[PDB]
This record gives structure tokens, C-alpha cells and sequence, in this order.
């Protein structure tokens, strides 16, 4: 195997990496890096692009609650669990997109922006920290209010030089379950002493505390990487190149000519260039033919192109910096150039399928845990009943009583009559039913069947023709 | 003139810190300038006769007493200069071979190793020199010297002397087990584990007695191992002995290159398994420790740049320790001379 | 009684040094007022300066 050797002709032997685990090789450079990827968001097109992309396309412009209890499971009932999942969605819908914004502590988000904030905030720092409170002072229906925190203030012990147990600010157990995280608080006008906060990760009761949300990449990850670890030293790079190039051209552009004389430089510029001495401004207009005795003389100088195939650099940088994140080459370049109908295809479906593993993992575990801490609490004040008979209580059953999907914003199809009669032709045979196929454009099929059916009532009252999905 | 480390191994000594661990637990870190330790002395006078008339003599209640002490400071420190990242390491091959940086990252390694192993060492000698005697004095080349003292009664800390010594007395014929009854009289509470030191050990086996004890059918329910059993560790979990637990500790500590012993050449020091031992840590005083809110605990680690024309990035460690007795008297030590 | 370990006086002790710096200024800025009203002129001098 030459890949562990000296190598070809002794080329890598000096190319040694060490064998260590993941956190020895994150943790101490963990600050630094999350400083410069936030310095890349903050001041480069392209990754603003692509956070953008990440928090429009992973979410969406709403995120819409599906609940569907394992009835079998609890032996309840199908009607009764049919009426528990709606008087629960309900009482959601009153509470997660709320006008006065209660939902958040600070408030100022709602509930579709927090999960575009914690995707946003797992993709340049690759975790998301949500904590649950209580405001008992408060004299609204639902006291559980929620409040994200930036993985900054989830600091360390102090930075010390730490443990085995005490690992990043995450007090850890034999195993490797988190028990306490440790919270700061962040200080504005940078004079006030720091004060540091053990936060349990689970109240006595089992209600979820504080959240933590990541995808690990080995046996042990306390905290996790972001996804530009791969690419900032590419992307700084060529920023500098940009701005390099364009400096350049602007040099290379600002000197027009140059006169090559004897004479005083007043006398000079005055016979040739035209400037007036009634430094020197020149007047802009007309055309003029310099007279120039033996020793004078005039030089155009000429540049060289403005782009000489710089584009094609940039291109090839921006392809590399698209495959180290994710994204398709053309939604980050904006670039769009010539292609069939099969290269867009292929593209859009190349990029939606790790927007769907994304959105199927972060967003959706972040939204049943905190619609988990709510609904408890639900239960509890009585606003909603659970049903009787029940073969467990809510706390012997967590998942099962509030097995939760969730139903994201569908693609915009690049065709628009295709994916119809795609559709149409599913339901026709008995491949697909009629919820999957609403659902792929972000619709539930319950509130679709009764507008329809309101619809037919006001069509038939009005005194119009009945609809086509009207039953005679 | 190529080459292969195909081997490196690393030396060390024996180290185990026994004493710390039988007698001292249960450790109890404190914010305070100085600790309290109190006795009462709980002997009640006979009652004395009385004649039906007089009703006299009130007795004093008892008071008891109290001490104070002040734990000592201990820092070591490392440092690595790029002077010494250059050339090589003994521990890494002629091929392979690393960065400059990597070979850093091994020496503040084995920097801190060696950090904690003093840390250790200071600590069971501690704990050691409060077994043995009474009392023990902290000095150093800066430090201020600082004793502690225990109350330990004088007619503990028993030696032999003009008589009674086993090395004179003849080795066939004679017991030991009637000293050892006397010796631990005085101890209050009952004793449960002896720590000899190897040459006492052997001292005391080779007594024709002591074998007698073993292979008696009926008149013992004791066993030992009177054959080699442990030659590299610094333990020796030996049997019973009638009731008591018989230890050998040979553990060594260096104090300058050479390498010395724990325990002073064939001492014997009879206790209790169960004594109440108390390890205190002392506040560390630290300007960025405190800011970053860490108070009394022990080993506490950081390192720093220097910013000098040669740099250096220095390795400290602080503990402030002191191992305490709450009760000196269930110890009795024997020279055995 | 209720005493509290050294980690916490260490913060008391900056707050009221923080506080003491903060009532020096406001003093300094307020004799410059004084003396650019009542008096057209002032003088800035001192030790180190």
C-alpha cells in the first residue's frame, strides 16, 4: 500500500498527520474556528448565499405540524385518538404562531423563524442550544416559553486546561450521555465580570430542560463541527483574489497617457494636454491635435485586459467551494448557464436530497422535542384530556403520545405541467394516495377536503354549477 | 545509513500511594484561612465514698480542646522553548517523523506526566510523615516554615532501646506476639492492619514461633505466605494474622537524583483500617483562577506565552495540600530495632 | 454567619473599584464644566502631563 509509505519519490514524507481523536483534534482550536467561519458569514457574498439557501429551502416559508399517536400501540381507540390529534393541533396552532410572539422570552421570533435560526445557527456552527423555561408570574394559558442560545456562551470550563469527564462545557457521565451543560451571560459593554451557570440537561420529572442538537461523526463528539472547516481557506483566499484583481484593474486603468517632454511641466501640460493656465485640469471636450517639437513626445499607454480569464478561475473555486458545502454549483454561483432540461434536473435533484436528509434530522428533532416540552405542560394544566383506558400514563409513554411528523415546504417544479400530470397519473393507479401527493406541495389533505366541501355547499347556494369533485 | 526505532520503552519507580488510600479518604476541600480540629477528653473520675452528711466535692464538667492549621502551597512548572522542537525526539523513528509543531504538543504532554507525578509524590509523603509521627514541618527554600502538630500522647511513637530488641534476642524459642500485645495496649480502639517495612518483615518471620503459628492443627486459624510472593510491586496483601491484616509497603519517593524510602528502614506501624483520615486542599491563589471562579480545589493546570525574543510556553500545576488526623491515637509506631 | 468563598469577594471588591473609577470621571467632568461657565477660561494641567 503505497498510500501508507514513503510515497512516490519520497514526495509525502513529510505529510505525517497524528492519530488522534476527534476532540483532540476540534477542541482546542474550537473558539478560533467558530470566530472565523462567523467572520465568513458576516462578510463574503457567497456565504451569506449560502446560509440563505440552507434556511429557504431546508425549512421554508412555514412548518406545519402533523400529529398521528401509535393508537395501536396504546390501545385507545381510532376515534379518540382521531379527536386527541386535533383538539392537540388546534391548541398548537393557537400557540406557535401567535402575533404577540410569547413563544420566545426575548420576544421577537415565532416558531417558524426559531427552527430557520437553529438550522441557520447548525450550519456555521454546527449545534443549537434551545432552553426551556418557566415564567410562573405570568397569567397566560401555556407558561413554557423557550429561548435560544448561541453555542459561544456554552463555554468551557473557563478554559482551563480540562478533563476526561468535563469535556467543552458539557459535564458528562461514565457513558456518554451529557448530564449539565454550563451557560455565560453575554455582556454588551465588555466591563461587567462574567458570571458562569450550571443548567441540568433534565428536570427530576423527566421534562426536557436544555436542548442540545448536533450530528456526531465518531464514537465520542462532545460538541460538533460546522461545514466549513472543509473550505474557509479557499474561500478567504479567494476573496483576497477578488479584491486583489479589482485593485489591479483600477491601477492599470487610471493612467490614460503619458507626456514625455523638456519644458516646464506648467509649459508642457499647457501646449499639449490643453489644460489652461488662466494640478492642471484638462477640458473634456472636442477632439485636439498636439503640435510636439523634436524633444516633446506623447505615449497612449495601453492595459491589459480587464479579465484575462480570471471568470474561469473563479468558476473553478466557487465549483470547489459548492461541493465542500453542499449546495449545487449554480444556486451558489447564481451563474445558470447553458444547460438542457436532464443537467437542471439532475442539479435540482442533487441538492434536494441533502436538503431533505437535513431537514428530516435538525429541524425535525428540534421541533418534536420542543413540541414535546409543550404538550406536556398541555396535559397537565388540563387544556387538553387524554383519553381513558389508557394502557400507559403520559410519562411511561413520552414518543408514543405524541409521535409527531412534520410537513416542510415543497419543491417549485421546473416544469409545471409535468409534475401535475406526474401527480394525476399516481392517483389514477394505486401507487400513492392522495395525502402524499398533497403533501409534496406542503398541503394537508384534511383542511383540502373541507374547503372543498364548503365550497360545494356555497357553489350549489349561490346558484352556480356544482364542482367537478362534487358527488351527484 | 538508514535506520527503524522499532522499540522504546520508559523507566519508572515503584509508587503507590498505600498510606494515603487505607487511612486517609473522604476528602473535604474548604474556603477557609485556617481549619479546626477538636478534642474532648472524656475521663470521668471514680466516684469517690461519701459519708450520708457532708454532700460535698462538686465535679468540674469536662472541656475539651482545639487546634488550628494552615495548608501549605505547592507549584511546579515546566517549559519549552523552539530551540528544543528541532532536532529530534528519542521516541519517534528515523522514518516517519513529524512537524515541528506535533513535537511540541508531545513534550507539554509529558510535562504535565510529570507535573502530577511530583503533585502525587508530595501528597504520600505527606500523608506518610503524618502516619509515623505526629507531627510534620512543610520548609522549603521560599516558603516560610510552617509546622502541623496533632496531639499525639508521648507514650505512643514507642522504640526499643537497651533491652528488648528482636535483632539481639535469640530467633528460636521466643515470641513476638506478647510485644505486639503490649505495643498495642495503648492504641484506643481496636487494631485491624500492621504496615511493616521488608526488612522488619523479614525480621519478623524468621522467628521459629511465628512459623509454629502457621502449621499448628488446631491451635490458630491463621496463614501467611512465608515463600516470595510479590518481588516488582510495592504492595503485599500478605493473610491474616490470628485477626490483624498483615501489610508490606515498599514504596520509594525521590528527593534530588537519588531514589529513597517511604517507610525508614524496618519500622512497624500498627492501626485501624477504618481510621478517620481527613484530606484537606486549601484555597489556590490564583489571580486567573479565581476570575475564572474555581476555588479550593486541587490541580489546578494553565499555561501562558511569554513574549520574549526566544518565547516559551510555560505548564504550572497548584494543589495547596494537607492531610490531616482527626485521631492520633489509633496509631502506635515501633522502631524495631 | 453565611460567609461566602473568595471567588465571589473577588467580584464585590472589582464592581466597587469600577464604581469608585466611574465617580472620579463624572467629578472630572463636572470641575471642567464649572469652571467653563462661571469663568470663560480653564487650565488642564497635572503631574504626568
Amino acid at each position: 500500500y503505497h498510500g501508507g509509505g514513503s510515497g512516490f519519490g519520497g514526495q509525502l514524507r513529510s505529510w505525517n498527520p497524528p492519530s488522534e481523536s476527534v476532540d483532540a483534534a476540534l477542541l482546542p482550536n474550537f473558539t478560533r474556528g467558530n470566530a472565523r467561519a462567523d467572520d465568513l458569514v458576516r462578510n463574503n457574498g457567497y456565504a451569506a448565499n449560502a446560509i440563505q439557501l440552507h434556511q429557504d429551502h431546508i425549512v421554508g416559508s412555514f412548518f406545519r405540524l402533523s400529529h398521528r399517536p401509535s393508537w395501536r400501540y396504546l390501545g385507545i381507540g381510532e376515534e379518540e385518538a382521531r379527536a386527541f390529534s386535533r383538539e392537540v393541533e388546534a391548541a398548537w396552532k393557537e400557540f406557535a404562531e401567535d402575533d404577540c410572539c410569547c413563544i420566545d422570552v426575548e420576544r421577537k421570533r415565532t416558531f417558524t423563524m426559531m427552527i430557520r435560526e437553529g438550522v441557520a445557527m447548525h450550519a456555521f456552527n454546527g449545534e443549537l442550544f434551545v432552553q426551556a423555561t418557566w415564567d410562573t408570574s405570568s397569567s397566560r394559558l401555556f407558561r413554557t416559553q423557550f429561548r435560544m442560545v448561541s453555542p459561544k456562551r456554552i463555554s468551557n470550563p473557563n478554559n482551563t486546561g480540562d478533563s476526561r469527564n468535563c469535556r467543552a462545557g458539557v459535564q458528562i457521565n461514565d457513558s456518554g450521555a451529557a448530564l449539565g451543560y454550563y451557560v455565560s451571560e453575554d455582556g454588551y459593554p465588555g466591563w461587567m465580570p462574567q458570571k458562569w451557570t450550571w443548567i441540568p440537561r433534565e428536570l427530576p420529572g423527566g421534562r426536557a430542560s436544555f436542548i442540545h442538537v448536533f450530528e456526531p461523526v465518531e464514537d465520542g463528539q462532545t460538541r460538533g463541527a460546522n461545514v466549513f472547516y472543509s473550505v474557509m481557506e479557499q474561500m478567504k483566499m479567494l476573496d483576497t483574489l477578488q479584491n486583489t484583481q479589482l485593485q489591479s484593474a483600477i491601477v492599470k486603468a487610471m493612467y490614460a497617457a503619458t507626456i514625455e517632454s523638456e519644458l516646464d511641466t506648467q509649459s508642457a501640460m499647457d501646449f499639449i494636454l490643453g489644460a489652461n493656465s488662466q494640478a492642471a485640469p484638462v477640458r473634456l471636450g472636442g477632439a485636439k491635435v498636439p503640435h510636439l517639437m523634436p524633444g516633446d513626445s506623447l505615449n497612449l499607454q495601453t492595459a491589459q485586459d480587464t479579465d484575462n480569464g480570471y471568470s474561469v478561475f473563479e468558476q473553478s473555486l466557487l465549483r470547489y467551494i459548492a461541493a465542500g458545502l453542499g449546495v449545487s454549483y449554480e444556486q451558489l454561483s447564481r451563474n445558470y448557464a447553458q444547460m438542457s432540461y436532464s443537467t437542471a434536473r439532475a442539479s435540482a435533484n442533487e441538492s434536494w436530497a441533502y436538503f431533505m436528509g437535513r431537514r428530516k434530522f435538525v429541524a425535525s428533532r428540534q421541533a418534536s422535542q420542543m413540541f414535546l416540552c409543550w404538550l406536556e405542560e398541555a396535559i397537565v394544566r388540563r387544556v387538553v384530556t387524554l383519553p381513558s383506558k389508557a394502557r400507559f400514563s403520559f410519562q411511561e409513554a413520552r414518543s408514543a403520545w405524541g409521535n409527531c411528523d412534520w410537513i416542510g415546504s415543497g419543491r417549485m417544479a421546473i416544469d409545471g405541467l409535468k409534475e401535475v400530470q406526474e401527480a394525476v397519473m399516481l392517483i389514477e393507479a394505486g401507487l400513492s394516495t392522495y395525502e402524499k401527493e398533497c403533501a409534496k406541495r406542503g398541503d394537508d389533505y384534511q383542511e383540502i377536503f373541507a374547503q372543498q366541501v364548503r365550497e360545494t355547499m356555497e357553489r350549489r347556494a349561490a346558484g352556480l354549477k356544482p364542482p367537478a369533485w362534487a358527488a351527484a | 545509513t538508514t535506520a527503524q526505532l522499532l522499540a522504546a520503552n520508559e523507566q519508572k519507580f515503584k509508587f503507590d500511594p498505600l498510606f494515603l488510600r487505607l487511612f486517609f479518604r473522604e476528602s473535604y476541600p474548604f474556603t477557609t484561612e485556617k481549619v479546626y480540629l477538636s478534642q474532648i477528653p472524656g475521663l470521668v473520675n471514680m466516684a469517690l465514698y461519701v459519708s450520708p452528711i457532708v454532700s460535698g466535692e462538686v465535679i468540674r464538667s469536662r472541656g475539651g480542646s482545639t487546634s488550628e492549621f494552615t495548608p501549605g502551597y505547592v507549584k511546579p512548572k515546566h517549559e519549552v522553548n523552539p530551540q528544543m522542537t528541532l532536532r529530534r525526539l528519542p521516541d519517534e523513528d528515523p522514518q516517519n517523523l513529524a512537524d515541528p509543531a506535533y513535537r511540541r504538543r508531545r513534550i507539554i504532554m509529558q510535562n504535565m506526566r510529570d507535573e502530577e507525578l511530583a503533585i502525587a509524590q508530595v501528597e504520600e509523603m505527606q500523608a506518610v510523615s503524618a502516619v509515623l509521627k505526629g507531627k510534620y514541618t512543610m520548609t522549603g527554600e521560599a516558603f516560610d516554615p510552617v509546622e502541623v502538630d496533632m496531639g499525639r500522647s508521648e507514650e505512643n511513637n514507642i522504640t526499643q532501646s537497651g533491652g528488648t530488641e528482636w535483632s539481639k534476642r535469640d530467633k528460636s524459642t521466643y515470641d513476638p506476639t506478647d510485644d505486639i500485645e503490649a505495643y498495642a495496649l495503648n492504641a484506643s480502639g481496636v487494631v485491624n492492619i500492621i504496615v511493616f517495612d521488608p526488612k522488619g518483615w523479614a525480621l519478623f518471620r524468621s522467628f521459629k514461633a511465628v512459623k509454629e503459628k502457621l502449621d499448628t492443627r488446631r491451635g490458630s486459624n491463621s496463614e501467611l505466605e512465608t515463600a516470595v510472593k510479590d518481588l516488582g510491586k510495592a504492595v503485599s496483601y500478605k493473610g491474616m494474622y490470628g485477626d490483624v491484616a498483615i501489610v508490606v509497603y515498599s514504596g520509594q519517593y525521590v528527593e534530588n537524583g537519588v531514589k529513597k524510602n517511604f517507610l525508614p528502614d524496618n519500622t512497624m506501624v500498627l492501626g485501624n483500617t477504618q481510621a478517620r483520615g481527613l484530606r484537606t486542599y486549601g484555597c489556590i491563589q490564583d489571580a486567573d483562577a479565581q476570575r475564572e471562579g474555581i476555588n479550593a480545589s486541587a490541580r489546578y493546570p494553565k499555561n501562558w506565552v511569554t513574549t520574549g525574543d526566544p518565547a516559551r510556553e510555560f505548564t504550572m500545576i497548584q494543589s495547596a495540600p494537607l492531610m490531616l488526623l482527626a485521631d492520633p491515637d489509633e496509631f502506635v509506631s515501633v522502631q524495631l530495632a
